């Protein structure tokens, strides 16, 4: 019957571990690198694509930066296919909360909601877990700027600066020596590019293989404007900060 | 020693047999002996009960199904506790709707088809109990043997359970005497006790170990116990 | 891999047979039934000195005239005891009379087999049967005091005295010699405490052993720790009288 | 049908009449309108006899289930709010409920809750339900004291039903008294209202309309 | 009678990579060559006919199909798996966007509804991945022309020109050098044929090379006059005569 | 009796030379009692403006429902909703609540940034799309507004003069109706800026 | 029927309710309290149909308390009123419609503002400087139009509420038997025993 | 549906999915519970290996279920939130229908009953979490401290510890906690729980969290400064 | 437009003795103004010394009795042939009556037997559900003709001992089974003359500790 062909993707191992969730972590270590830095007055999200040929039109392309409403953007690392599914369930839950309380969703709710969806598949169902890891950059008046990473376990914790994707270890050690608490949005940009410049597989770092988006409070009246940079602002900011 | 076709009921073996239905038929050869035989006016069940140990009591073996039909189990108790409950309901479903005492023969088939639908499908333990179903309707006395395969048959007398063969031999000889004893319920119970004494492996009949039940042209289904079976040992 | 329904080549359901060994790993329950009442004795078996031993519970009231003792994996018995109070309560609601003991026991045995893989709409509410065995004690006006042993086998016998748990083999050897129909309620209490000491792996004291009786007059009562201390002092006396 | 309950120094007096009618025809004159929920709660049956007869035996089940799981007596507060949730689900399907759930725990003091098929749950100190409720109120409000002897309070209850049974049509039959103490309710016996009338007329001098 | 497969048949092999999406991407590399080029005033998509026999007609088979009047598609991989996915592509375009907003979905939009169909062929239970890769060329009002590739994984990408199938390694090398920014739909047609001539060893009749443009609108195919607001279909599959013209233009 | 006249309200909208206007009253009544004078009836998604009249609770239900579509529309496609596709959208939401609908009369007004055309449309109950280029009206006093507009309006008014025309249409109809009154909002939507004016009127 | 009265001043919302509950011929209680504390800074008075009010006020309260434990945070009164307005909208379409009216009086700590919202049973919330429901509303609104200043201190507001009730006692044809008056300011909720 | 019988008996008589669940709780960070004269104190291990991690917004190990019942946990961080959601739900449900907040023993019996349910439902893997549920019953000041586990059995303890190195902490609590006499006050008890932890944390003032819960709904978290002070005192006391 | 309640007249009477109880009822079965049957019993032996009659609507009545005998069988099969007692059955029939409550049974039911102590016990039901234990209860159409006469000859209501002038209520006795049969027979001869739905024949079922005895009497055919 059906039992013969069954993988069983929800059992414990002989040592009290979940093999299948471990392996989801492994496939996230091949995908492109993504970094987020938290300054006093904004957040930088900066991600390196896995594609780079010139026939590909990377200019209009967005596969790393998504807006969830008008205050919370996420970056993706993992299966880009899988990630679009969780993003529409998040987009919808972010909006339901605005419908029922006429007040923009706290960052803490929208992150805790996505985590439990992922948790859900390893608890029951027998479906294979999700193969995605998010960095949430968002702004709320309660704590100011906030940064959160969640992985395919569903455990999320806040951060001051974090990185998922290739060489997670190497990227964290470069940031750790340089980061300071008095950073402004100008200072953070310069540390983000430089850290991707030291880890990239290819020695050259180009404007076309980088995606980049910030959230700054320099929008008037105590508000926040999310901009996902055009390819012509990235190009100018790579010559300004002296990476090329 | 465990085969390769012992998984679910779906599997056939290359010999052609269904192994899981054969395993449930071994559940009968480890239960306790029980003997049924009928004339043309009385059916009789003689079961040897079984205690667990000394301090223990005895395990019921004869279920009053109605007031003209009753069955005795040999095998797993919870499997019978589903099949005896099901016949009760099907006997009420006839008296309610058609106002007809459910004919014994028709109740056998109804039971059979309920066993079949659990060996066709995946999942579903096959029922591991063998019943003898006696009863008296408009066509006279009837005694059925129900295998866990599902096959029901009509007999002048049978037995099931551990070392039943010694009793079933005594019924093949004396079949021609006890079949003609009509309008005399005492002697027909006497022939049934003697049958089951041939199957004992020196357990010894006792007044608390034996259980008899009769049903006839004029009697309701009634079970004798304890002091009531002292006259019949 | 085997299903959960599969028979062995002998004709026994694997899970139901394996389940019996889970009972052997449990703590000791002793039950002696007399013509004046039934006495229930249990080894609480604290696992540390920090563990508070009073919160542990192995005797529970079902109704004022039915009490229950547990041996095995005892969190499964949370589910069995909940069914029992409903059957016993729902049955006093429909017919204005307390259930028999013999009928209540059978309702919990029907419940026991319910394991499976699911088919159509039909509930199967376990994957494996209840990994716990129960000693249901109680009293009705019809058949005096009774004591039952309901196993996940799906079969129950009425017993004059049974003992299950870690010390089942050696405990029931002592009962077979010591029991007779003429025990009173105060001799059975000392007889349970004597057998509870032979199979116990600790020191016998008031904190880690519990007694319970069932009389018609007073219902089902769990002895406080104070009363149990007096009976423990009264055992040491009859063994030094000799 | 006239039932009243009122708090006092010693607990609660519950007094109920007895007569149950169908129009002109008087069906029956002995109706235990007081339902023994358990040994510590009393429920009164007023209005639609079926609804309150059935759903307060069911309520005694949920009290004895909650007493075994938690191992403590059940609040009067909790017992009433089990019952307002039951009749609220059925609302508009047409049932009629009019009860006083009366109990006396140590932590609350003597308490009454009055549950209605509208879905109303009221805490209170004097209640009165039924057709004659207005007559019972009159005698009860003028002679009510928080401090009252147990003799005088039994006798005040008995008089509130008599005052109603005389003027209103449907009530009549017989008076029942109950005294809810801490240990539970004690039943203070049945008094025929025909023989009672001449007794009260004699002692106090009350009632002059009637020549008798 | 019952379905009792609810568990994924796609698991993570112990070194990442979902085993079944790797394999399916190999059956997409066995398929027949297919390629597409984007210009500043159109898009061309072209593929080669494969013939079971000389008895089999080939005009009856559609290997290029319409999704909406402005978005056409062409595949590489398995024939059966593309047929059912084009029909599920038209329903979900009409039911969650045509009725609800009136106009026909934008091209960005439509690719995402088709990518959710693919994705849920591994997350869900009992199934295996579609054995096809799509190219989707189309035209929306606020971003011009665009060209997309939707892989059996679910990932999509905008390209300027790409190829897939067995001659995909050779074809994309040639297109890398030949493509420019200024291009006519007439010039691109000449590049699309020239490449696909190297990849097909079989007969190169204009019967058996199916080419289709998402160029500009046809007042003639609209079917009705007198509404200057409505415009014709931008898609147009070319007939066999017209393709024989551009061959003699090599 | 009718659900529309329990709470009242009136919306009107015109076009001119490259601009639209849209106006309403602020009163919110429960039949004879007047409750509030700050109840806005006009809500706006990006550069589309939507006036709703009728039963006051449907107004607030439809105002959170369209904010939900145009937000989710805006994130996925990455341009604001356009007035032409918004008309289709309003109509399809109402229509799936076919039986026992919202008791409303929406008016869509907004300059299409694509073509530059000013554009208006009105709806009613189930979801009938009233297409006009002249003026659109809704609400209790729809008969009275029709009279004012038709004699006042003339094709192509510059923005400063269209403000004079639509004030008189709203202000004279309202004073001759019982269930509309206090305060009035006129929005002059030009192609870049939006000017919002509150008008002095009779507070009886 | 009932009377529920809400007046907002410089730094307080004052709510008043009727002490009486009449089911049929008789007045049954004269001390009943028709108001539930949702939160440390939000009070909600309710009134309307028999038996339905009590069930729908305990419901709202459980959801608001659950949110407070779940995020460890207090919802502003702005957010609370939009939640209550959502629940009434649902019921009127559903099989069994509620008929309840509510005034939600609260002190937002983020803004240092008192706020008062009135939600009638259709599902129409409006923010006001003072509200009422029923036939009691008809008699109050015309005093408030005349005496009310937006800069009044808490102690004058109570002197204006003594005047509103005195007008009701003279004209309503139903007893209500005085009122329970409650204040919500920045220190929490305290009930003034005087009328 | 998906209903495979994930959990079955082995012939040794233990469920292998439940033994595997309990090994998972061993690798978890360490949480300790000790109840004084009239307080409870829950001490928890913060993994401080991490750097550049903000502590302001990061979920703690102590999550309040009600205003007088707190819950701590060891095991899988992700699965833990699933118990705490059903618990916050159960606490308001019990307030709604019976009135009166939940008593600590009842809130455990619910939570322990959920972990038991997921060991019979076909298609579900067991939970990898063991909790300490602590607090004060309403209108009483007896401290109560309970432990559940993925078998579903629950017990009250005078002191307890779950998670990694638990044998070393438990040994220290069997010597330093007199069962008759609790830590005299609230201040002595905190000094007993910190001193137990400093054996297996190998110090770090930032590593240790202390939450104290007192009668009458007083939950307070001791700040970093306070913790540091206590550690320095104990270190200096013990050092001396 | 279906009206699902019919009527079939008929009357029933239950008297509780000290060691016996009777349930009697007339056998005439009408619809409107036609007599349908002379002889049609309504009083049934249900086993266990219970007698039961549901009188009123004959189709809902016959059905209620079929389901009750179905509940007596199932009582035996589960609790090992413990005899349902009249006290028990009462709370049970309350659960069948109440099980419909939005298309109810439209019958007036009476059951009678001996309770634990061994004294006659009658229970009387309402269609909607509730039930009360009585000493004497009539039911059906002519119930309001027989009740008052019974209150005067059993309970001695409104009768005073002679020469005390209303100051000593008349002393009460116990009734013999022979005497009660004569009361019921007089009732029903009276009943026939003045009410148009009683007659053809009266059947009394007497329940003693020895079993159930039937007795059949002729009334007037007109």
């Amino acid at each position: 019957g059906s039992r013969r062909y069954d993988s069983r993707t929800t059992i414990f191992s002989p040592e009290g571990r979940l093999y299948q969730v471990e392996y989801a972590l492994e496939s996230i270590s091949h995908a492109g690198t993504a970094i987020g830095i938290m300054a006093s007055d904004g957040i930088v999200l900066a991600a390196e694509r896995k594609v780079t040929s010139t026939l590909l039109e990377q200019d209009t392309s967005t596969e790393k930066l998504y807006k969830l409403n008008d205050k919370i953007a996420v970056a993706v690392a993992g299966l880009t296919a899988d990630a679009e599914i969780l993003i529409n369930t998040a987009r919808i839950h972010a909006q339901n909360y605005l419908k029922t309380y006429n007040e923009d969703i706290p960052v803490e709710i929208l992150v805790r909601r996505l985590s439990d969806i992922k948790q859900g598949y390893t608890q029951h169902g027998g479906l294979r877990p999700f193969g995605v890891s998010f960095i949430y950059a968002g702004y709320d008046d309660r704590y100011g700027y906030q940064l959160y990473t969640s992985n395919p376990s569903g455990n999320y914790t806040g951060w001051k600066a974090i990185s998922v994707g290739a060489n997670t270890s190497a990227a964290q050690t470069l940031l750790q020596m340089d980061y300071k608490d008095d950073m402004k949005v100008d200072d953070a940009i310069e540390l983000a590019l430089k850290t991707l410049s030291k880890t990239t597989d290819s020695s050259a770092l180009t404007y076309d293989r980088l995606e980049f988006a910030t959230i700054r409070k320099g929008a008037n009246d105590g508000e926040v404007y999310q901009k996902i940079f055009k390819p012509q602002e990235i190009k100018d900011i790579l010559v300004k900060t002296g990476i090329t | 020693f465990r085969n390769n076709y012992d998984g679910d009921t779906v599997t056939f073996s290359p010999t052609g047999r269904l192994f899981q239905v054969e395993y449930a038929l071994e559940a009968i050869k480890q239960g306790s002996v029980t003997v049924g035989l009928r004339s043309n006016t009385h059916a009789v069940l003689v079961a040897l009960k079984r205690n667990a140990d000394e301090l223990s009591s005895y395990q019921k073996k004869i279920i009053k199904c109605d007031e003209h039909m009753g069955l005795s189990l040999a095998g797993l108790a919870p499997d019978a506790r589903v099949l005896s409950n099901y016949l009760r309901q099907q006997c009420n479903y006839s008296s309610l709707v058609f106002n007809r005492k459910l004919a014994v023969e028709r109740a056998g088939h109804l039971l059979c088809d309920k066993a079949q639908k659990n060996t066709q499908s995946y999942g579903g333990r096959p029922y591991g109990v063998g019943l003898l179903i006696i009863g008296y309707d408009k066509s006279g006395a009837h005694l059925l043997e129900f295998q866990p395969s599902g096959n029901v048959t009509e007999l002048y007398g049978t037995a099931i359970g551990a070392r039943s063969q010694g009793a079933k031999t005594y019924l093949e000889r004396t079949l021609d005497t006890f079949i003609k004893i009509d309008g005399n319920p005492d002697e027909l119970i006497k022939a049934g006790v003697e049958a089951i004494s041939q199957s004992l492996r020196d357990e010894s009949l006792t007044v608390d170990n034996l259980s008899i039940a009769i049903v006839g042209k004029d009697t309701p289904f009634t079970i004798y116990d304890g002091e009531a079976v002292a006259k019949y040992i | 891999d085997r299903g959960v329904s599969t028979f062995s080549p002998e004709g026994r359901l694997f899970q139901v047979e394996y389940s019996l060994e889970a009972i052997k790993l449990g703590s000791t329950a002793i039950g002696i039934a007399t013509k004046e009442g039934v006495v229930l004795g249990v080894e609480k078996r604290a696992t540390s000195p920090l563990l508070e031993s009073d919160s542990i519970e192995k005797i529970v009231e079902i109704d004022r005239h039915i009490g229950c003792a547990m041996s095995g994996l005892t969190a499964d018995a949370r589910s069995m005891i909940e069914h029992a109070r409903t059957a016993a309560v729902t049955h006093n609601l429909y017919y204005d009379e307390d259930i028999n003991v013999e009928s209540l026991t059978q309702s919990v045995c029907d419940l026991a087999l319910r394991f499976g893989e699911g088919a159509s709409g039909e509930e199967r509410l376990m994957s494996r049967p209840f990994g716990v065995a129960l000693l249901i004690a109680g009293h009705d006006a019809d058949d005096g005091y009774q004591l039952f042993h309901a196993e996940p086998s799906g079969t129950f016998y009425r017993y004059n005295a049974k003992a299950i748990g870690s010390g089942s083999e050696g405990a029931q050897a002592e009962l077979l010699n010591e029991w007779h129909s003429s025990l009173t309620l105060k001799e059975a209490e000392l007889l349970v405490l004597k057998i509870l000491k032979q199979v116990m792996e600790e020191k016998l004291d008031e904190n880690n052993a519990q007694l319970s009786c069932i009389t018609k007059q007073d219902g089902f009562k769990i002895y406080d720790n104070e009363k149990t201390a007096e009976l423990i002092k009264e055992l040491k006396e009859k063994e030094a009288a000799e | 049908t006239t039932t009243l309950a009122f708090r006092f120094q010693g607990g609660i007096i519950v007094a109920v009449d007895s007569r149950a009618t169908a129009g002109n025809w008087v069906a029956s004159q002995t109706v235990k309108k007081v339902i023994e929920i358990n040994p510590f709660l009393l429920g009164t049956m007023a209005g639609g006899a079926a609804d309150c007869q059935f759903w307060e035996t069911w309520l005694g089940s949920q009290c004895r289930l909650h007493e075994l799981r938690e191992k403590e007596r059940i609040s009067v507060a909790a017992a009433s709010k089990i019952l307002s949730n039951l009749v609220y689900q059925y609302k508009g399907a047409g049932l009629s409920m009019g009860t006083m759930i009366c109990g006396y725990t140590r932590k609350e003091g003597p308490t009454i809750y009055y549950v209605d098929s509208d879905g109303t749950r009221l805490k209170g100190d004097i209640f009165c339900v039924g057709s004659g409720q207005t007559f019972a109120y009159g005698v009860l409000d003028s002679n009510y004291k928080w401090d009252l002897s147990v003799e005088d309070a039994l006798y005040l209850g008995k008089r509130s039903i008599l005052a109603a049974a005389h003027r209103d049509a449907y009530s009549g039959g017989s008076v029942n008294l109950y005294h809810v103490t801490e240990d539970g309710w004690i039943y203070h016996g049945n008094h025929d209202v025909g023989e009672l009338f001449w007794k009260v007329k004699e002692e106090e001098g009350s009632f002059n309309n009637v020549i008798g | 009678m019952t379905d009792r497969y609810s568990f994924s048949l796609t698991t993570f092999s112990p070194s990442g990579k979902l085993g079944q999406i790797d394999y399916a991407l190999t059956a997409v590399k066995q398929g027949v060559t297919s390629l597409g080029i984007k210009a500043t005033n159109g898009v061309v998509i072209a593929t080669e006919k494969k013939s079971s026999s000389p008895l089999a007609m080939s005009e009856t088979l559609s290997k290029v199909s319409l999704l909406t009047p402005d978005i056409g598609a062409v595949y590489s991989g398995m024939g059966p798996d593309y047929r059912v996915l084009v029909d599920k592509s038209r329903k979900v375009a009409h039911t969650s966007y045509k009725r609800i907003y009136g106009e026909y979905p934008p091209t960005k939009l439509l690719v995402s509804e088709v990518a959710k169909i693919m994705q849920e062929a591994t997350q869900s239970g009992g199934v295996r991945p579609f054995g096809v890769s799509l190219l989707i060329a189309g035209h929306d009002e606020f971003n011009g022309f665009s060209l997309y590739q939707v892989d059996p994984s679910g990932s999509y990408f905008p390209w300027k020109a790409t190829a897939i199938g067995k001659g995909s390694v050779a074809a994309k090398t040639f297109l890398e050098k030949r493509w420019n920014d200024e291009l006519e739909l007439e010039d691109a047609i000449h590049i699309a044929l020239l490449t696909l001539k190297e990849s097909v060893e079989g007969e190169f009749n204009g019967d058996t090379i199916e080419l289709a443009i998402i160029g500009d609108e046809n007042p003639d195919l609209l079917g009705y006059t007198g509404i200057p607001t409505d415009k014709g279909p931008r898609f147009r599959k070319l007939t066999s005569q017209e393709i024989n013209d551009r061959l003699e233009a090599l | 009796s009718d659900p529309s006249s329990i709470n009242g309200g009136i919306v009107v909208a015109m076009t001119g030379k490259d601009c639209v206007a849209i106006a309403c009253d602020l009163r919110l009544g429960s039949q004879s009692l007047g409750v509030s004078n700050k109840f806005e009836k006009i809500f706006h998604y990006g550069h589309v403006f939507l006036g709703i009249t009728g039963l006051a609770t449907d107004v607030t239900t439809l105002n959170e429902m369209f904010r939900y579509k145009t937000n989710l529309y805006k994130l996925k496609e990455e341009r604001a909703i356009e007035p032409e596709t918004f008309t289709q959208l309003v109509s399809s939401s109402l229509y799936e609540r076919r039986f026992g609908p919202y008791f409303v009369g929406p008016v869509v007004a907004g300059i299409n940034s694509k073509s530059g055309k000013p554009f208006i449309a009105g709806f009613d109950l189930i979801g009938c799309i009233d297409e006009a280029k002249d003026f659109i009206v809704s609400g209790t006093a729809s008969d009275q507004l029709f009279g004012m507009c038709e004699s006042l309006y003339e094709p192509n008014l510059e923005p400063e003069d269209l403000f004079e025309t639509i004030s008189q249409a709203l202000l004279n109809a309202a004073d001759r109706d019982a269930l509309s009154g206090w305060g009035a909002v006129v929005y002059i939507i030009k192609k870049d800026e939006v000017v919002k004016r509150y008008l002095k009127m009779r507070q009886d | 029927m009932d009377i529920i009265l809400g007046i907002r001043v410089q730094d307080s919302v004052i709510l008043a309710s009727s002490k009486a509950v009449t089911r049929g011929i008789s007045v049954l209680k004269d001390s009943d309290d028709k108001t539930r504390q949702l939160s440390p800074h939000t009070l909600m008075s309710f009134a309307g149909e028999a038996g339905d009010t009590v069930q729908f006020a305990e419901y709202i309260q459980a959801n608001i308390q659950l949110y407070s434990i779940r995020e460890d945070y207090e919802l502003s009164p702005q957010a609370v009123s939009s939640f209550v307005r959502q629940e009434l909208a649902k019921s009127i379409r559903s099989r069994r419609p509620y008929q309840v009216n509510v005034l939600i009086g609260g002190y937002d700590k983020k803004k240092n503002k008192p706020e008062l919202y009135q939600i009638d049973y259709l599902g129409t919330k409006v923010e006001l400087p003072y509200g009422a429901h029923g036939y009691s509303g008809f008699y109050t609104f015309s005093l408030l139009d005349h005496h009310y200043r937006p800069d009044m201190t808490t102690e004058e507001g109570l002197d204006l509420l003594k005047l509103c009730v005195q007008e009701l006692e003279k004209r309503m044809p139903m007893d209500f038997k005085g009122v329970i008056v409650k204040i919500v300011d920045k220190d929490g909720i305290r009930q003034v025993d005087d009328f | 549906g998906y209903d495979r019988a994930l959990s079955i008996f082995s012939p040794d008589g233990h469920i292998f999915q439940v033994e595997y669940a309990l090994e998972a709780v061993k690798r978890g960070t360490c949480a300790v519970g000790v109840k004084g004269k009239n307080c409870v104190v829950l001490g928890c291990e913060r993994r401080s290996t991490l750097k550049l991690q903000d502590t302001r917004i990061t979920p703690s190990k102590v999550s309040k279920i009600d205003s007088h019942v707190v819950l701590s946990f060891s095991g899988l961080n992700a699965d833990s939130r699933i118990l705490i959601e059903k618990a916050r739900v159960e606490a308001q449900s019990h307030r709604l229908t019976l009135e009166d907040p939940v008593t600590v023993e009842y809130l455990t019996r619910y939570v322990a009953g959920v972990q038991q349910r997921y060991t019979q439902s076909g298609g579900v893997r067991p939970f990898g979490v063991s909790t300490l549920i602590a607090g004060f019953d309403p209108r009483d000041d007896e401290p109560k401290l309970y432990q559940t586990e993925p078998s579903g059995i629950y017990s009250s303890w005078s002191a307890q510890t779950i998670g990694r190195n638990s044998k070393t902490v438990r040994e220290f609590l069997e010597k330093n906690y007199d069962r008759k006499e609790p830590p005299a006050t609230v201040e002595e008890c905190v000094k007993l729980t910190v001193r137990s932890l400093l054996e297996v944390v190998q110090t770090g003032a930032k590593n240790i969290e202390i939450t104290v819960v007192k009668p009458d709904s007083d939950i307070v978290a001791l700040s970093s400064e306070e913790i540091n002070q206590y550690v320095t005192q104990i270190e200096q006391e013990k050092q001396e | 437009q279906f009206n699902p309640y019919g009527d079939n007249g008929g009357t029933i009477l239950g008297i509780a003795g000290e060691d016996f109880a009777v349930l009697a009822g007339d056998t005439r079965n009408i619809t409107d103004y036609s007599i349908n049957s002379r002889y049609e019993p309504k009083v049934f032996d249900c086993g266990d010394n219970i007698v039961m009659s549901a009188n009123g609507f004959a189709a809902d009545g016959d059905a209620l009795v079929k389901r009750f005998k179905n509940s007596v069988k199932w009582y035996h099969f589960d609790h090992n042939d413990k005899k349902l007692s009249i006290n028990s059955a009462a709370r049970n029939i309350q659960h069948l009556l109440y099980g419909k409550r939005f298309f109810p049974y439209y019958v007036h039911t009476i059951i009678a037997g001996l309770d634990e102590d061994g004294k006659g016990a009658v229970y009387s039901f309402d269609p909607v559900g509730s039930y009360e234990r009585e000493q004497c209860r009539a039911g059906g159409a002519a119930a309001s003709l027989i009740m008052p006469f019974l209150d005067n000859q059993v309970n001695f209501k409104n009768q005073y001992e002679p020469g005390t002038n209303g100051k000593v209520k008349k002393p009460l006795k116990y009734l013999s089974v022979e005497e009660v049969i004569k009361l019921v027979r007089d009732s029903f001869t009276s009943a026939t003359e003045r009410h148009i739905q009683v007659g053809d024949g009266l059947e009394i079922l007497i329940v003693t500790k020895d079993g159930v005895r039937k007795e059949f009497y002729e009334l007037k055919r007109d």
